[PDB]
DNA sequence: TTTTTTTTTTTTTTTTTTTTTTTTT
DNA sequence: AAAAAAAAAAAAAAAAAAAAAAAAA
């Protein structure tokens, strides 16, 4: 019985660190963290690698350079650390989760030299397979002599004992999920497709990553076998998963509030009481776009959105406002779409003809490891509770526009493919950019004629923003001044009152509010809708119907959400009515 | 009755097995109601009258009257449920001695289980336990006839072999026939075998319950001989069943990890409508 | 020698792309 | 007469159900 002296010493030092390390207060913080390890559904202790470096630098270096060959010993040290304190089940196992590794490595840097040693990487989750029980060590029965070969360690492969020494109920299982990631855009070398390595997650951190999220995985690169042939494939085994760019430094309104730090909440509350927050948000979110105040306001209300509701009969009241932008080229439409995509989390940007039906809505594949099927999430799904920016909408094929119309109609995608049916949820607002037919917007026609969108698509667009390129000299001078100032002073020249992170946190907090509609606001809405219908009694770019009342209600709800108010005051209704009225443009003609 | 080393092994012993058997019989006889005197009396009466061969048992009352049995239930559902079936069979015979001619068996269904989980919250910790979930039926096959009490036919000596009860875990393999002691191929004898209805469904998380940045999860369930046709695609159903794992499911095939597939042995179905 | 797991083969269907065709200005 | 949208061809990929052969003990 040869003892791995390095592993044993690492275990001893790690246990000493666990039972000795003290926080700023002077208490053994990891003892307090382990206090919760007793409760079921809790078998992982998160240990910050900064603490490990601070306590025992040599131990941290040994772990980093010998992570795989010592990880079982770290788990054993944790098991001893917890068992002697409480009455945890004897068969219960425990795992050690590391985080805050100072250095990060690129997916292209995962050479064989990084095999079996600690490393942190960043990537984008493409899809997550289901969760399964995984056999780490169980029992084996010999069919020749009935000699039970016990606790044979499986190495990512069904490994029977190689030779007889001469079941499930008596085995230990750990959660297991194979989640596929891919390289980030920033890391992509010139003219190369992204790299994907399927990372593997275990107990506790078995669903911390969802498709479409940017996540940092900390763990070890390993080789899995795919006379005999040794065909190996690289695979990442992660002991912890965390967001790459955490939103909060610390789902219901109070839960989000506590999720934040003290300073973040101070900022959020301060801006909630900030009079003129509407203009401040408009300017900060789009510092480089001159004018076009109406479009900025529209996309802001879109980012906030309304309040979804369900009818007594079961009818679903749409509570997310869509927006479309149509006009002459070089009116900064795709720039609005890119701003929204780069800013808003869960924001997915696409093109006209570059996306097919399956990749735009959903697809199904069969799990390579079990009998179940997994669902490849299309662009629409990744925008769930977010935004989908469809540039060059008019160019999109009808076979896809039908799917987009379905998503806008019932918020859901129904799939019957590859042996599985599913009704999946897509609660997404749609920011479309459509070029006018002929490439220029003609002012002597209704909006129906100026664009090649089918009537159903236009019907459920809450806001249409027309950006005509009037050849005015003052506007051209202003645009040129702003563009040249941008290109002269790149990093500076953008004084946005609120950082994009602060606006993200404020948006996430405000989205939880569900404003009511008081009687006064209801009467004001009725009068405003009356007036807006009277507008259509010259001709407008498109008729006004009850769907405009729905849009006005949703816009008032979003306006209330912006100030984190709890009841829709008449002022919000007035602002929504004004914006929607401006969105309507007279059809001038000789 | 907390005592011993293992819950399933504790019930496995004959002693506590018969103790639970007689205690459950006495609970069926004695637990009456707040006011509905002996609910199980009229329950069994109706079931026999319509020949339902089933008994829905509330968990609340069972826990109240016999807390030990209710505690033992979820930990080792297979053994407790089999004991309950055995008890209810003779209880029915005592109430309806002639009904013994009908199905020679009674199934016990358990409802209103206290703790209800979601398909995404299922973990290895729930293996081999009675669990209550909710979901939408996304697929359901026909009423396939599954072997229940096979009688293989030895080819060489044309002697039908005794009933080898079919297990939901492993396919039954006949030994050598007792007469000519041949380990030949053997073939099923459909005329003398008895079967049981076998339906397979898939239950997925309700879209209204899934979170924002997550996709619905699905689990396969098996309905057996009385729950069949209790669901159709598109139904929102509360399913209480055993998170069974050990039948054949282990990706021992090459290019595969030691993963385990999981199916929920359905024990009670309730359509929420 | 006898089993078993693989190997194939033999059908069939499904999905993407391209090409060909039809309708409109 | 020429372009835009639709339809069909066709080729490649996947499921799979079943019969036969090679390797293992
Ligand atoms: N009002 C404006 N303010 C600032 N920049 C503008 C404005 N209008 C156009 N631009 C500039 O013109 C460029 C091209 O606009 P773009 O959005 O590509 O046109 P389109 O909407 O046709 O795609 C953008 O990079 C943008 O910076
Ligand atoms: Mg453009
Ligand atoms: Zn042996
Ligand atoms: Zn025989």
């Amino acid at each position: 019985e040869v003892r791995d002296e390095v592993a044993e010493k690492c275990q001893k030092l790690f246990l000493d660190f666990l039972e000795e390390f003290q926080s700023s207060d002077g208490e053994i913080k990891y003892l307090q963290l382990a206090e919760e390890l007793i409760r079921p559904e809790r078998n992982t202790l998160v240990v910050s690698f900064v603490d490990l470096e601070q306590f025992n630098q040599q131990l941290s270096t040994t772990i980093q350079e010998e992570f795989y060959r010592v990880y079982p010993y770290l788990c054993r040290a944790l098991k001893t650390f917890v068992k002697d304190r409480k009455e945890i089940p004897l068969a219960k196992d425990f795992y050690v989760a590391f985080q805050d590794l100072p250095t990060r490595h690129k997916i292209r840097e995962l050479t064989s030299s990084r095999i079996g040693l600690l490393t942190r990487i960043s990537g984008q989750v493409v899809r997550t397979h289901p969760v399964h029980p995984e056999l780490v060590s169980g029992t084996f029965l010999c069919l020749d002599c009935q000699t039970v070969i016990r606790d044979v360690e499986q190495q990512f492969k069904y490994t029977q004992p190689n030779i007889c020494r001469n079941d499930t109920n008596k085995s230990r299982f750990v959660d297991f999920q194979k989640v596929r990631i891919q390289e980030t855009q920033a890391e992509l070398p010139r003219g190369s497709i992204p790299r994907s390595l399927e990372v593997i997650l275990r107990a506790e951190a078995v669903e911390s990553a969802q498709a479409g999220d940017k996540c940092d995985f900390t763990g070890t690169l390993i080789v899995v076998p795919d006379v005999r042939d040794l065909s190996y494939r690289l695979v990442f085994l992660a002991c912890c998963v965390a967001p790459t760019n955490p939103r909060f430094g610390g789902q219901t309104a109070e839960s989000i509030k506590n999720q934040m730090t003290v300073k973040e909440w101070e900022k959020v509350f301060e801006m909630s009481q900030d009079k003129n927050l509407y203009h401040n948000l408009c300017t900060s979110l789009f510092p480089t776009i001159h004018g076009n105040d109406e479009v900025k306001r529209g996309v802001l209300l879109m980012l906030f959105g309304g309040v979804p509701k369900t009818t007594g009969e079961g009818t679903s009241l749409r509570g997310d406002i869509n927006v479309c932008i149509v006009g002459d080229p070089s009116t900064a439409k795709s720039q609005f779409l890119k701003h929204v995509e780069e800013f808003s989390p869960r924001a997915v940007y696409t093109s006209g003809k570059a996306s097919s039906a399956a990749g735009l809505t959903a697809a199904v594949v069969r799990d390579e490891e079990s009998h179940e099927f997994v669902i490849e999430a299309g662009a629409l799904m990744l925008a769930d509770n977010g935004v989908c920016c469809i540039d060059e909408f008019d160019k999109m094929d009808v076979r896809d526009q039908v799917a987009i119309h379905e998503a806008m109609e019932q918020q859901t995608i129904s799939i019957t493919k590859a042996g599985v049916k599913a009704t999946l949820n897509a609660r997404t607002s749609i920011l479309a950019a459509a070029n006018p037919i002929s490439g220029h917007y003609d002012r002597s026609k209704s909006l129906k004629q100026n664009i090649n969108l089918s009537a159903p698509i236009m019907s459920r667009f809450d806001l249409f923003f027309i950006l005509v390129d009037e050849c005015n000299e003052v506007t051209d001078y202003a645009i040129a001044r702003r563009i040249v100032d941008l290109h002269s002073r790149i990093e500076e020249s953008i004084d946005r009152v609120y950082s994009l992170d602060d606006i993200r946190r404020y948006l996430l907090f405000a989205r939880q509010f569900k404003p009511k509609i008081s009687k006064e606001s209801e009467d004001f809405i009725v009068e405003q809708y009356k007036h807006l219908r009277q507008r259509d009694g010259t001709k407008s770019s498109w008729r006004i119907t009850v769907r405009q009342l729905e849009s006005m209600i949703r816009l008032s709800e979003a306006m209330a959400r912006m100030h984190c108010c709890d009841e829709v005051q008449p002022k919000h209704v007035k602002e929504a009515f004004r914006l929607l009225n401006k969105s309507i443009i007279r059809v001038e003609t000789p | 009755d907390l005592k011993g080393h293992s819950v399933r092994e504790w019930v496995s012993m004959a002693g506590p097995r018969l103790e639970i058997h007689h205690r459950f019989k006495n609970f069926l006889r004695t637990h009456v109601d707040s006011h509905g005197h002996n609910v199980f009396k009229e329950r069994i009466s109706d079931m026999c009258k319509e020949n339902r061969e089933s008994l829905v048992v509330n968990y609340e009352d069972l826990a109240a009257r016999e807390h030990v049995l209710a505690y033992f239930l979820p930990e080792a559902p297979a053994e407790l449920l089999q004991i309950f079936d055995e008890a209810a069979l003779e209880v029915v015979l005592a109430m309806y001695p002639k009904y013994d001619r009908i199905t020679n068996h009674i199934h016990v269904r358990i409802s209103h289980l206290p703790l209800v989980e979601e398909l995404r919250s299922l973990r290895q910790l729930h293996l081999n336990q009675l669990i209550r979930t909710s979901g939408v039926v996304t697929s359901c096959t026909g009423v396939l006839p599954q072997l229940s009490m096979v009688k293989y036919n030895c080819n060489k000596c044309n002697f039908v072999l005794g009933p080898f009860c079919q297990s939901q875990n492993q396919e039954v393999k006949p030994g050598s026939c007792p007469e000519c002691q041949s380990a030949g191929p053997f073939e099923v004898n459909m005329e003398e075998t008895i079967y049981q209805n076998y339906q397979r469904i898939r239950i997925q998380e309700s879209p209204g319950k899934v979170a924002a940045g997550r996709l619905p999860r699905s689990k396969d369930a098996i309905l057996l001989a009385d729950l069949v046709d209790s669901c159709k695609p598109g139904d929102e159903i509360e399913l209480t069943g055993i998170y069974h794992n050990n039948y054949d499911g282990s990706l021992n095939t090459a290019n595969g990890f030691p993963v385990f597939a999981t199916v929920i042995l359905a024990n009670h179905v309730a359509k929420k409508d």
